[PDB]
């Protein structure tokens, strides 16, 4: 199934937060109606924060990331939860390798700001 | 926060 | 029903970042083991990162997030997500005030790290 | 914070399914646009569907679940969850005692359907 | 990534239900220990219960569910939740056409039970 | 399924 | 409730 696609509310700021765990350099791709938004490059095996954003979901509320390292796609995992129906968050792992912890690169969508 | 500029109206 | 508790797996290094999103400072206080081991101050109304910081689930495991403002304590809601049986977030909102939007620190937990 | 509330799309049907855990008796009431729309009644200690109901979510897309023992209203645990960016689910906890296992009576909602 | 495999407490009692959602006969085959534990089958395009069942996760916890049509697997989603540090949810949905709706087979373990 | 109608899709 | 396990037994 497909992976790291969410509909937000249209028109809406969200932040949008990448973490890094892996020895390769995580490219994360923060998509907004099909185009590039942000990008976040970084490496650590620490969970650092590689960055931060926040971006407005724009007219059709598509956000899509994406993981690459040196341009090869990682495995992508993902959902949305909502928290006392008001609280979102949409939440991406992913795999570089053969490991399996999907922990390589981490984002985290929330919403509503403010 | 109190007043107004913090939200949405009250609170 | 209590908010804000996780039981992690034991001795096990987990990241903690904490988001603002309120007229009001912040401080989000994370407990391990029923001790303080984390505790990050900061102030935004724009989802700026108040803190990031691993920390070890210690011999119990238990994990507690508390937020204030000004010493008074705010009301959570959390929840742990586990994908692909092996990332784990553990997820809290925090309200302030009246306006029920939960995020006024927002706190991700996240592991296994590396 | 409140809980057992959730906005669905509007006009959309949707599957609400109980389970029991619990030697008392469990009372569950979905109420849609503030009224009830169904009601299931059960015992059980093996998780026995108590009830299970497709229904509407109407104009204002407003579900809300109560649960309560001999009149008494059960503590609500709840959360929503989507995976793919499609499947639904809005989950519901309950305790009617001091054990704290929230699973007296389980609610499940799911859309969409068909 | 992998999906429709948990890791349970061992020794542990769980319920597992599914619902259909499809013109096709679905199948739902539950694994423990990577032994078949349980089999539900029906077609239903209104979200009715094929199968419920309880069972016990056995020494090592494993938890797996598969979901077929004519013998061909269907595609998975899953996660797993857990509210208030106690009650679990491992959720599956399933795809065995191409509107890509994944409710076709919808499966809720919860645990813990009594 | 297999045919035409609601949800058909390829199939 | 009352008796045994979980509280099984009263009720
Ligand atoms: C340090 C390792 O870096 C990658 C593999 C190489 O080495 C990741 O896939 C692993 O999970 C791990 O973080
Ligand atoms: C007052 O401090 C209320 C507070 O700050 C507002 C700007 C808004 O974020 C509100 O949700 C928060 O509780
Ligand atoms: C076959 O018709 C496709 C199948 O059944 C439809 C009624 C709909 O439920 C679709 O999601 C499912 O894959
Ligand atoms: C007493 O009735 C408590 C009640 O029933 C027990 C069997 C157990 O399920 C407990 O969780 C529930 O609150
Ligand atoms: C800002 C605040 C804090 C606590 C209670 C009410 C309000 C408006
Ligand atoms: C009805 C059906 C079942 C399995 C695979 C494809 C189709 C059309
Ligand atoms: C002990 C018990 C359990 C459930 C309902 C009533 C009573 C007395
Ligand atoms: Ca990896
Ligand atoms: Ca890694
Ligand atoms: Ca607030
Ligand atoms: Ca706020
Ligand atoms: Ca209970
Ligand atoms: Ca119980
Ligand atoms: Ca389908
Ligand atoms: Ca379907």
């Amino acid at each position: 199934a497909t992976q790291g696609v969410f509909t937000l509310p249209a028109n809406t700021r969200f932040g949008v937060t990448a973490f890094a765990n892996s020895s390769g350099t995580q490219t994360v791709n923060v998509l907004v109606n099909n185009e590039t938004a942000a990008t976040f490059s970084g490496q650590s095996t620490n969970n650092a924060v590689i960055g931060t954003q926040v971006l407005n979901s724009g007219s059709s509320g598509k956000v899509q990331v994406q993981v690459s390292v040196n341009g090869r796609p990682s495995d992508l995992v993902s959902a949305q939860v909502i928290l006392t129906n008001e609280l979102n968050f949409a939440l991406v792992g992913s795999e570089d390798g053969t490991d399996n912890d999907y922990n390589d690169a981490v984002v985290v969508i929330n919403w509503p700001l403010g | 926060x109190w007043x107004k500029x913090k939200x949405k109206x009250w609170x």
